[PDB]
């Protein structure tokens, strides 16, 4: 019954994130006064899945001066840890439940730097180690964002824990600049605008470059229910949706950072704020 | 560093009337005067600032390339500080084939003039990188394109053929389409310089006039 | 030559060849605009703000004496 | 706006001269240092809570709510004119002669060398061609050509959809051109009526 | 037997279905052509409507549109960079220039058509073709990926 | 703000092998 | 320590750069540029003035009948010919609509560099439009052809400057809606101010030219203090700035692409009637109605298409105000019906000679925003 | 006829635009040696007919080997039918067989291959009257008293090649090296991707490997010379060397520093490969299967397949060929090693190098 459920989990994951990579260009492209993808199927319907097969029958490159087994383990490494954090989203009781989950994203920086170490390429190893200073220096503003979520969360016996299920029901009015500071922190871990100067997978083809973005694109829609079940009162379909047309929409509009802009204020700003609504929180909740 | 904006109003007029006539008629002799010795040769023509005037072109010797154009561009009445460009011109006819010409320009006094240096092909001529910053580029292309040695020169190197080209392509006695072509090569696995087969080859036509009066 | 081409029966000169050419409107084209052409307070702001964070603040306040 | 702010700067010498000196404030296009509470809270809110993001939010949203420029091609078209300079094509009179005469001026305009021409006279006495070809992919698409000649023979054509496969397709002799000139006669005669006023 | 060669016939028709709504070419952006390719891509045309997403390297790249004048210092490059790309893929030469050298077919320094460095699919002709006359070529070049059969082809070795 | 985009006839009501008025160019001065 | 510097190879995918890098401030950099050289210089020397003419369009092809001009003014000047009336104000009209053309791409294609995408969109649509404004008076989108020795090759058609009244009705509103993305963002800011600073004396040394020239300071437009055809008559501001950013060369361009619409709007209303071509027979083709009625126009239609007009002797450098700068000709002239010699002297040349002295002190996410204010084409670079 | 093919309407230098009167029809023309034959025919001035079975994308890289016009592309080639073996050669004074198969399939057999159609081909040749010589390739262990198939095919083939066509040349090369071989790439196969090496007894088998550019150059040597024509040849290479020797110098090139290779006895071999040759046929033909893992392979290896005493090997044709072990063929093989080719520390000869130089390389 166990892998029964997960693989009854795993189908709506790959059939989302084949809709959301089709969804992001079609709004995109909206937003720029034009259609998107259209003849691919009837109204454009046909696009990812034609892309995921014609990259199924697309040659293998494996180039023959780097380690095969790490060239092969990073993509894999990707996006097991997306479908794990998924199962841990939907498929768990546990008490400590979002400090598992940014354990798993924690993990997820394998992937970017077993490309750089692996593929031959000059400014791969000069790209793989920015994207994982990004996403490094915001881990810390997403672990102390937990914090303050977590001095709230108690359970009917009284016990404080991380459990989804334990969550309010109702928006929370209390923490809008912390969530504001949450939801840039999930557009720096996914490597989206204005973060998205680091690319890695210079070298990959095939389907290691669609488990790639399979493994991005999930990873965006488990960052997006973490952030509806800590501040807009639950996961739903409606709120996925939702957040994810925000992250399209701030795509679609800015402009982004230089590397040492952001790594400023990644360690100049977010991480002082989110320390400073921790102890002010902790100052509240006593 | 001049032309700073100094009047917020519109300007409807275009220099003064004294610096103008000065311009238009009295600097050839003027530049003549003051330095006799740079000055070989002199010709006032058609004007590159406008179609409506005259504009001074001075011929010098490659001795004295340098103090000239230090001259040009710090004397009080000739500011010029601004080299548009080096060339030169190939006349296969004469003992020294080639003209280096030099253009430049006042935004003081919105003025324009021309210099000319004649040289043969071992001749070096004097760089002015340190007069002006842009002859590097220009010196470089001028030796890539005509194989005039400017002595002095930080790093000259070719900047604009291909990476093993040897010859001047726009020197007269080189032909249009050269002497070497590029095909990939299937057994060898690289692209590889041949010599030159056309499946056309260019059609030369000879148009012109045994009434002509013009041509000199 | 050029009265073989614009000519008409009966010109009886020279200058009264007709014209007719693009050209604008008797009285020329209206005007346009050229130059360019343009929030809250920010007390406003962090009062609406201050305003939602103290009621958030209050429900966590009675929600936790509930739990 | 347009204004300058002592740390929004880009670069580092000019960072490091901001936090040093007070050059910063002789300058009028920086924006000066709020003097009461009030302005205090509009330049928090101005850096705090964005709301120079918001505004170009605000017109992409806009935008995705408004009008589409996209053309169904090729169930729709684009609009062009009849001076449209496409595939060139070799024309005939009403009652079937061709218009050509061999006079080689077309061939001798061409910036490219794309024309190459041989002639002799026919068995009647009239002087006509032997040889025309156009390589298509030494054109540029000028329309020299057409200016050159006397008797409108050559004529660029309003076809622009004509790509093949091979580069031997795009290599086209006189029977070709007259194919051409045979599909395309009413529309370069229609075109032909409304361009002899400016020409 | 004629169930099986029906399902092969099929798996043909699917992935030349696949292969042809998801061209993804590489932008050689070398000359005066390259400006016609992006007004191709922009909003009137919308490449992106075909399923043509232009991206960066040649490892995800499936086709390559020579849009522009090769030189000789260029070719080399060209060649290396067409080598990297994974198979199958095609080659789209734009514009007189790259079709046969063009209006520097005579020079010293050109050469004479990308047909001479690399295989060629479709040709667009044209200085510069226009945008809807490369959407016409590339509409072309989804009717030859159509007509492969490449399970078929193997089902009888 | 005016709108990109208008609509029928009011951005080249003619097309111009249509033009309205027959057009008398002058190839020569009068002189 | 005894830090050696770290190099870099960027792209051979037409610009090829050779960096060094002590860290993440770069020291050196040194463009490698010939990619694109096809030997057009060579290659007029062949040709007749005439023939030679389209080779112009493809030096700068996002600026083409500006390109075009120059050639034009310096063969006028030593033919002695006359421009009349109507072919001048067509000349300048076209020009402003060509500057309009340039200044939209570069700036959405510096903003796509940047990292924004929608204003490149945004802004291409009204580069169709233009577009369609050369199409419609020379039947090529890019490569018009259209400025000819002694005026223009054909008439406007009728209907024509309705269509640019209610093209530039609009403009405006779409430059407005441009800034609205990125003048006011902070990201944008933070990539452009006091990035590349350029003052006015490093301008001259290295013989700038164009919008860098007014974003240092420096009051220098060729269409105010060397005027050709009907710019005198023009009324128009030179916008100034004082930084020598690359914000300050963005505000720069935005207002010159107000000021060209300002332009376009005068021309558009003082268009007069007459002839658009000069009437001198030996240098500029007749009618096709007269070479197919009179003996001596077909006599000169027949001589100007093979042979063409004999320059007499000279030499003469003309200069046109590019939207990159100043675009220049050197014609040497010997008698013949072919150049003797004609060098291009092209803006972006001598702005990207300038990245040595520009990056220093940058990193390396600047490179490209440096090379995008700029405004570099490789046609006209490498000729 | 006898050097009237090379001579007579040879036109130009001999470049790509030149024209040497030659028109061939490649047979396998998409194949390993195939395409290196219609290369070398091409870049002389000669027009080269091409027809095919597989996709045309595996056929593209032929379209660039000649001038406009003089390669020609000729799909869905149906050796079974004669009308397009009669079209394909309908124009050419040269035709050159390069068909040839390793594995069997359901649809097709080695006598189909190696037999029937040879033979078909030289008896249509023989009746147009225009083919001057028919180039038809072989192996150098061919014999009809070989135990392997393909072999004993082959050597029945050239005999009725010979029969029908008498004045058609048998070309019998060794193992061809190249970048994309038959030879190397499944030794190279073999000594990686798997768990063990399988070599048949000692291995001291002895064999002469040749490289592609001399085959190449050996075709348009064969077509110079008249008195080549009706003869047999034999290729290999400057050594002859056995497969335990070809085994070693791969695993030092390759730098491995761990013997995979095990000798077996050649029934344990046949025992291995029995399970998958009982059920080739009945199968459309399986990517990824080596041509080694058949017992006509073991065959192969219980025999020598070296150049006959006093037979007409590369001296006749004026070659001198190619060393195998090292130099440019070689090379390939050396990109495959471990970590990858690279240079060194390249520290000792940088010594008295300018300085630029050594900035630039990092050095
Ligand atoms: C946070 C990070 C992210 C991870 C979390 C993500 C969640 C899990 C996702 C799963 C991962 C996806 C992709 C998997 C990779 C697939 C394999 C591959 O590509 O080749 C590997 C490949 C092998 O290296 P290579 O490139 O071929 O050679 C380069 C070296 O220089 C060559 O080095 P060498 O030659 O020196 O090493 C040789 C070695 C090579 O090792 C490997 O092959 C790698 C080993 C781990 C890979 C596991 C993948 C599957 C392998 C089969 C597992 C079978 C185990 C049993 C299962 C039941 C089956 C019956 O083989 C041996 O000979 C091993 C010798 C054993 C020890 C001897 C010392 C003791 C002697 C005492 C007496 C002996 C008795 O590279 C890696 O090892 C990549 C590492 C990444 C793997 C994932 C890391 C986490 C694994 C899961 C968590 C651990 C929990 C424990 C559970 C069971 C153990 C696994
Ligand atoms: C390490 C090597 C793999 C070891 C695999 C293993 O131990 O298999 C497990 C786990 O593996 C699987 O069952 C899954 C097999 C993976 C492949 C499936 C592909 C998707 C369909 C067996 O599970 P069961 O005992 O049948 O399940 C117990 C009951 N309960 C459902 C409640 C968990
Ligand atoms: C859906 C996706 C939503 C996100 C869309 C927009 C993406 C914007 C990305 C770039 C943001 C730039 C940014 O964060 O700038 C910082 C300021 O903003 C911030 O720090 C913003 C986050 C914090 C919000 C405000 C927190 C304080 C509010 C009041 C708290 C006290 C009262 C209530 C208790 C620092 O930029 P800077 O210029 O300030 O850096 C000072 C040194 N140069
Ligand atoms: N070392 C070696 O490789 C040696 C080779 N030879 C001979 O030289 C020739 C070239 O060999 P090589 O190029 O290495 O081998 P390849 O497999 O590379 O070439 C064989 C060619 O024949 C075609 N072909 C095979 N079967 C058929 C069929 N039933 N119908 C139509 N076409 C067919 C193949 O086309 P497709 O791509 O469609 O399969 C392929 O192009 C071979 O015939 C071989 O016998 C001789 C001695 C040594
Ligand atoms: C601008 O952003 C974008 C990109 O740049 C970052 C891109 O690269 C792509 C293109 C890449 C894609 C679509 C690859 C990633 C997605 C895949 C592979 C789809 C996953 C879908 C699955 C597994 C379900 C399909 C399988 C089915 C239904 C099974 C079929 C089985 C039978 C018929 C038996 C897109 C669309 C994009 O927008
Ligand atoms: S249009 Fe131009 S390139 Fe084409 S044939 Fe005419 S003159 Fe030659
Ligand atoms: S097409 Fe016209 S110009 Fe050309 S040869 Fe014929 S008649 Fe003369
Ligand atoms: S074909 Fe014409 S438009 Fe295209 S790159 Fe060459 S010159 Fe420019």
């Amino acid at each position: 019954m166990i892998v029964a459920s997960i693989l009854i989990l795993i189908v709506p994951v790959l059939l989302s994130v084949a809709m959301f990579t089709l969804a992001e260009r079609t709004v995109m492209a909206s937003m720029q006064r034009r259609f998107g993808p259209q003849v691919s199927g009837i109204s454009g319907l046909l696009q990812p899945f034609w892309d995921g097969l014609k990259l199924g029958v697309k040659e293998p490159v494996l180039p023959d001066s780097s380690s095969a087994g790490a060239f092969a383990a990073s993509p894999m490494i990707s996006f097991v840890l997306s479908q794990v954090a998924w199962v841990g989203i939907c498929i768990s009781d546990a008490s400590f439940q979002g400090l598992v989950i940014m354990a798993i994203s924690s993990l997820a920086v394998y992937g970017v730097m077993l490309a750089g170490w692996a593929s031959n390429s000059k400014y791969a190893f000069l790209g793989c180690l920015r994207s994982v200073a990004l996403m490094v220096s915001y881990e810390l503003s997403l672990g102390a964002a937990l914090l303050s979520i977590g001095l709230f969360v108690t359970d009917g016996t009284g016990m404080k824990c991380l459990n989804f299920a334990e969550m309010p029901t109702t928006p929370q009015y209390a923490m809008l600049p912390l969530c504001l500071i949450f939801l840039v922190c999930i557009l720096a871990e996914t490597k989206r605008d204005p973060f998205d100067l680091p690319g890695y997978n210079v070298e990959y083809s095939s389907l290691g470059f669609a488990l790639f973005f399979i493994a991005e694109y999930a990873n965006m829609a488990v960052m997006s229910a973490i952030a509806s079940i800590y501040f807009l009162g639950g996961f739903s379909a409606l709120k996925i949706t939702a957040l994810f047309f925000a992250f399209v929409w701030t795509r679609g509009t800015l402009p982004r950072y230089r590397y040492d802009q952001f790594m400023r204020l990644g360690w100049k700003a977010f991480l002082p704020l989110t320390l400073a609504f921790f102890a002010l929180h902790a100052s509240v909740a006593i | 560093g001049y032309a700073y904006a100094r009047k917020t109003t519109d300007k409807d007029y275009i220099a003064s009337e004294h610096m103008q006539a000065f311009g238009n008629t009295q600097l050839t002799d003027y530049i003549i005067k003051t330095v006799p010795k740079f000055v070989k040769m002199a010709v006032t023509g058609p004007a590159q600032s406008s179609v409506l005037y005259q504009e001074p072109t001075i011929y010098t010797t490659p001795e004295s390339l340098v103090p000239l154009m230090v001259f040009l561009r710090d004397h009080t009445n000739t500011q010029f500080k601004c080299l548009l460009d080096v060339t030169a011109v190939d006349f296969p006819e004469r003992a020294a084939r080639f003209e280096v010409v030099y253009h430049l320009l006042s935004p003081r006094w919105n003025n324009r003039i021309r210099v000319k240096v004649c040289v043969d092909e071992v001749t070096a001529v004097p760089t002015l990188c340190k007069v002006f910053n842009t002859a590097n580029w220009f010196e470089r292309e001028t030796w890539d394109m005509f194989g005039v040695f400017f002595s002095g020169h930080p790093d000259l190197r070719r900047i604009l053929t291909d990476y093993g080209f040897t010859g001047h392509p726009l020197r007269k006695d080189f032909p249009m389409t050269g002497y070497q072509e590029v095909r990939y090569d299937y057994g060898k696995k690289r692209v590889v310089s041949e010599p030159l087969e056309l499946t056309q080859e260019f059609r030369y036509f000879d148009f012109n006039s045994p009434w002509e009066t013009l041509n000199r | 030559t050029e009265v073989l081409k614009r000519g008409f029966p009966g010109m009886k000169s020279v200058k009264d060849m007709p014209i007719v050419q693009d050209a604008p409107p008797p009285g020329g084209f209206p005007t346009i605009r050229i130059e360019r052409r343009l929030g809250p307070t920010g007390v406003a702001i962090f009062a609406g703000l201050a305003a939602i964070m103290g009621y958030g603040f209050y429900k966590l306040h009675e929600q936790r004496q509930e739990k | 706006g347009t204004e300058r702010r002592p740390g929004e700067s880009g670069a580092w010498k000019q960072i490091e001269r901001q936090r040093y000196a007070s050059d910063w404030e002789n300058d009028p296009t920086f924006k000066r240092t709020p003097k009461n509470l009030a302005e205090v809270l509009d330049d928090s809110a101005s850096m705090l809570l964005l709301t120079d993001v918001w505004r170009g939010m605000a017109y992409t949203l806009g935008a995705f709510f408004d009008k589409k420029v996209t053309i169904m091609y090729p169930f729709e078209k684009g609009q062009l004119s009849p001076r449209f300079r496409g595939e060139h094509a070799l024309r005939r009179y009403p009652t079937g002669e061709e218009r050509c005469i061999a006079c080689k001026l077309c061939e001798a305009i061409c910036p490219a060398q794309a024309i190459t021409i041989e002639a002799e006279e026919r068995e009647d006495g009239s002087r006509r061609t032997t040889r025309y070809d156009i390589d298509m992919t030494k054109c540029i698409y000028c329309g020299f050509c057409q200016e050159a000649c006397p008797v409108d023979a050559i004529v660029e054509g309003p076809n622009f959809e004509f790509s093949t496969e091979t580069r031997e397709e795009l290599l086209y002799d006189k029977q070709k051109l007259l194919e051409n000139g045979d599909k395309w006669e009413t529309e370069i005669a229609t075109n032909l009526r409304t361009e002899s006023l400016y020409r | 037997a004629k169930g099986l060669e029906f399902v092969v016939s099929k798996v043909d028709n699917v992935v030349n279905w696949a292969r042809a709504g998801s061209i993804w070419p590489m932008t050689f952006g070398l000359a005066c052509c390259a400006v016609e390719m992006m007004h191709a891509g922009a909003s009137r045309y919308d490449l992106d409507r075909y399923g043509i997403i232009f991206r960066p390297s040649p490892r995800q790249s499936d086709a390559m549109i020579v849009a522009g004048t090769l030189t000789n210092k260029m070719a080399p490059a060209l060649r290396k960079v067409y080598d990297q790309m994974p198979e199958p893929k095609w080659v789209v030469s734009m514009g007189s220039c790259a079709n046969g050298g063009g209006y520097y077919h005579y020079s010293y320094a050109v050469v004479r058509g990308c047909d001479r460095v690399v295989p060629v699919d479709v040709y667009v002709p044209g200085c510069p073709p226009t945008a809807e006359g490369l959407l016409y070529g590339l509409l072309q070049l989804q009717k030859k990926i159509y007509r492969s059969k490449t399970t078929q082809i193997w089902y009888k070795k | 703000f005016e709108h990109y985009l208008p609509m029928g006839l009011e951005y080249r009501k003619f097309s111009p092998g249509t033009q309205p008025v027959k057009a008398v160019v002058p190839h020569d001065s009068p002189k | 320590a005894k830090v050696n510097n770290f190099t870099l190879n960027f792209g051979p995918q037409v610009l090829r750069l050779v960096l060094e890098m002590q860290g993440e401030i770069i020291m050196r950099a040194d463009p490698h540029i010939g990619l694109l050289h096809r030997g057009t210089e060579k290659l007029l020397e062949y040709k007749t003035y005439l023939q030679g003419l389209p080779y112009f369009d493809r030096l700068d092809y996002v600026s083409m009948m500006c390109m075009e001009h120059s050639y034009v003014l310096a063969i006028e000047q030593l033919l002695n010919v006359s421009v009349p009336l109507r072919g001048q104000y067509i000349r300048v009209l076209f020009s402003e609509i060509t500057r309009v053309l340039n200044h939209l791409l570069a700036i959405t294609c510096h903003s796509m560099d940047v990292g924004a995408l929608t204003p490149f969109l945004w802004a291409f649509e009204e580069r169709e439009k233009l577009f369609e404004f050369y199409e419609r008076v020379s039947g090529a989108r890019m490569h018009a052809a259209y400025f000819r020795v002694g005026g223009v090759s054909q008439d406007l058609p009728i209907g024509l400057l309705r269509d640019v009244y209610d093209w530039a009705r609009q403009f405006a509103s779409r430059l407005d809606e441009m800034e609205e993305l990125l003048t006011g963002n902070r990201i944008w800011k933070e990539r452009t101010v006091d990035v590349g600073t350029i003052t006015a004396q490093m301008a001259w040394d290295w013989g700038c030219s164009g919008p860098i020239l007014r974003a240092s300071g420096i009051d220098w437009d060729l269409r105010k203090t060397q005027p050709y055809d009907a710019y005198g008559k023009m009324q128009f501001n030179v916008p100034i700035a004082g930084h020598g950013d690359c914000y300050d060369r963005y505000l720069v361009r935005l207002q010159e692409m107000r000021e060209s619409l300002r332009i376009i709007y005068q021309c558009l209303n003082e268009m007069p009637d007459g002839l658009y071509k000069s009437p001198d027979g030996k240098v500029c083709p007749p009618s096709r109605s007269t070479m197919k009625q009179s003996m001596e126009a077909l006599i000169h239609h027949f001589k100007l298409y093979t042979e063409g007009f004999h320059v007499p002797a000279g030499e003469t450098y003309r200069a046109v105000e590019a939207p990159k700068g100043e675009f220049g000709v050197y014609l040497v002239s010997r008698g013949g019906n072919r150049p003797y010699r004609c060098k291009i002297r092209s803006p972006g040349y001598a702005h990207l000679q300038m990245t040595d002295v520009i990056s220093r002190g940058a990193m390396l996410a600047d490179v490209v925003t440096i090379i995008g204010t700029l405004d570099v084409v490789f046609g006209e670079i490498d000729r | 006829y006898s050097s009237t093919l090379m001579t007579a309407d040879k036109l130009g230098p001999g470049g790509r635009s030149s024209v040497s009167g030659i028109t061939a029809t490649v047979f396998g023309a998409n194949g390993f040696l195939g395409s290196y034959i219609v290369n070398e025919l091409a870049k002389r001035g000669s027009q080269v007919v091409c027809p095919f079975r597989s996709t045309e994308n595996e056929a593209m890289h032929l379209k660039q080997m000649g001038d406009l016009g003089q390669i020609v592309l000729l799909p869905e080639l149906d050796i079974r039918n004669d009308d397009d073996i009669k079209r394909a050669i309908s124009r050419s004074n040269v035709i050159i067989n390069c068909v040839g198969m390793r594995l069997q399939t359901k649809n097709w057999s080695f006598e189909d291959v190696h037999v029937d159609f040879p033979k078909r081909l030289a008896k249509l040749a023989a009746e147009t009257g225009q083919v001057q010589r028919l180039i038809h390739f072989s192996d150098m262990g061919a014999d009809e008293n070989h135990k392997s198939l393909r072999m004993r095919t082959k050597a029945v083939g050239d005999k009725e090649v010979l029969d029908a066509f008498p004045d058609a040349t048998i070309v019998r090369p060794g193992d061809i090296v190249g970048i994309e071989d038959h030879f190397y790439n499944y030794l190279i196969y073999q000594l990686t991707l798997t768990v063990f090496a399988p070599v048949v007894e000692s291995g001291s088998n002895k064999i002469q490997p040749t490289y592609v550019l001399d085959v190449a150059d050996a075709v348009a040597a064969l077509l110079r010379k008249p008195d080549t024509a009706g003869k047999t040849l034999y290729l290999g290479g400057p050594e002859v060397l056995t497969m335990r020797e070809v085994y070693d110098l791969l695993l030092k090139t390759l730098r491995i520093y761990r013997d995979d290779t095990v000798h077996l006895p050649a029934w344990a071999v046949k025992a291995m490969y029995k399970p998958f040759d009982s059920v080739r046929r009945m199968l459309p033909g399986l990517p990824m299967t080596s041509p080694l893992a058949t017992e006509d392979y073991v065959e192969e290896m219980l025999r020598d397949k070296v150049v006959p005493a006093g037979a007409l090997g590369y001296a006749d044709l004026g070659i001198v060929p190619q060393k195998v072990t090292d130099g440019l063929a070689i090379e390939p093989v050396r990109h495959a090693r471990v970590g990858g080719y690279r240079w060194g520390d390249m520290s000792a000869v940088a010594k008295d190098i300018p300085e630029s130089v050594r900035k630039y390389y990092n050095i």
